[PDB]
């Protein structure tokens, strides 16, 4: 019937002065851009059909060509930024936003579906389709006594919507419009649905991806209790995000950090920093290190958890990446710890690691290991142990490694090690 | 990840 016409096809029958067969050539077109293999959409836009959808848009006699033209401009809209912006050129946003309201449920879930691509184009569009007020018939959709009531899939589209609007940043999405999108957010992530928490987690990483002042607009939602709940889910799909959004706020200030800590989230990083997905543990890995770096009495909940044998363990096996978040981690813990928590650090078996990890070639990881012996060295020397742990770096061919560096082509690596020599080994 | 959504 409509499958696997021609572009001149879709053209003459769009083209014609016939409503039906205008609906047959759009349907035939939405076939052509839903297809699995490379749909032609640089050749639907070549033959000028856009304008045509998006004026079908409007016939509300005639809900079909409605549906059809909203699905093909979805899929156009799917593409690239160049095919995005040829559906914004031809006037779609506004008509979407219409379509909002349809009767219909899958107009309006199409709809959400298009502004969804478009606003996921970039921060550009996304600030456009805020500025033509879809946020406000977005939200009415969700404005029900419970969200169980509305289609697994329309639920879904919304919120991934949502989320796009929540995206990007150079610029953040105007702070206004996130004030308004939080609270249904908010009710989102408690959902019982593994997508709709997905991409609430994943709205909520991307408004705490920024200064502390949007952290704060997050966390006085009082959603990082949720968010470490979903931090202990089974679904990746859900830790993924939530763990994203756990590190985005420890990034913030001392207290935003301390919310997280009541929460409970330490509790669940035994088995973030063993998880074996990489990406799991390197986040978790950058987020302790985020934790390390603020007060006394943090580093000693970080201690009390159980955590730096952990960290011991990253540092010791893992992939690179998450080994310099360890390092990392352990450069903060030395840099704002007590005496009583370095020498702590130590007798959990740091220095072995440590040293090890001074044969990789990333300068910086050195450069960051070298300040960790550094602090080390510091706290023993308000011991008086200084030689006991010289000697330590010394059993573990640690001591060949610094002595090596000082022939480092890096000023800083060179200037450290011949420091620590010349202090601590002659 | 990708933004955009290609509706199949």
């Amino acid at each position: 019937g409509t499958v696997n016409w021609s572009v001149e096809d879709i053209v003459k029958g769009i083209n014609s002065n016939n409503l039906e067969s205008q609906l047959q050539a759009t349907q035939a077109a939405r076939k052509l851009l839903s297809r699995e293999k490379q749909p032609p959409i640089d050749n639907i836009i070549r033959a000028g059909l856009i304008p045509k959808f998006v004026s079908f848009l409007g016939k509300t006699d005639c809900s079909p060509i409605q549906f059809e033209s909203a699905w093909a401009l979805t899929n156009i809209a799917s593409g690239t930024s160049e095919q995005t912006k040829a559906v914004v050129d031809g006037g779609a946003i506004p008509a979407f936003i219409s379509l909002l309201a349809s009767p219909h449920a899958h107009i309006s879930e199409q709809a959400v579906w298009a502004l969804g691509n478009i606003a996921g184009d970039g921060s550009a569009f996304r600030d456009l389709v805020i500025k033509h007020g879809a946020i406000d018939p977005l939200l009415a959709l969700l404005a029900v006594p419970d969200l169980s009531t509305l289609a697994c899939g329309y639920l879904r589209n919304l919120t991934w919507t949502l989320s796009n609007l929540c995206r990007n940043k150079n610029p953040a999405p105007p702070l206004d419009a996130v004030e308004q999108i939080l609270p249904t957010l908010v009710r989102l992530l408690h959902h019982n649905d593994p997508e709709v928490l997905a991409d609430s987690c994943w709205a909520i990483s991307y408004l705490t991806d920024g200064p502390n002042e949007r952290i704060e607009m997050v966390v006085k939602k009082g959603v990082v209790p949720q968010l470490v709940k979903l931090l202990g889910a089974t679904e990746l799909p859900i830790v993924t995000p939530a763990l994203r959004a756990i590190g985005n706020i420890v990034t913030g200030t001392d207290e935003q950090t301390q919310k997280v800590i009541d929460a409970g989230a330490l509790a669940v990083f035994p088995s973030l920093l063993t998880n074996p997905k990489t990406n799991i543990q390197k986040e978790a890995t950058w987020t302790m290190s985020n934790i390390t770096a603020g007060r006394q009495d943090q580093i000693q909940q970080v201690v009390n958890h159980g955590l730096v044998p952990f960290l011991v363990g990253v540092l010791s096996k893992a992939d690179f990446k998450t080994q310099k978040e360890a390092a990392w981690a352990i450069t903060n813990y030395t840099s704002g710890g007590t005496v009583e928590q370095i020498v702590y650090l130590v007798h959990c078996g740091i220095i072995e690691p440590l040293m090890n990890l001074l044969s990789a070639k990333d300068t910086k990881i050195i450069q960051v290991i070298l300040d960790a012996i550094s602090n080390i060295f510091q706290a023993a020397e308000k011991l008086g142990e200084t030689e006991k742990l010289s000697i330590m770096i010394e059993e573990c061919g640690g001591l060949d490694k610094i002595e090596a560096l000082q022939r480092h082509e890096n000023e800083s690596v060179y200037k450290a090690s011949l420091n620590l020599i010349e202090k601590y080994f002659s | 990840f990708p933004a955009k959504k290609m509706k199949v």
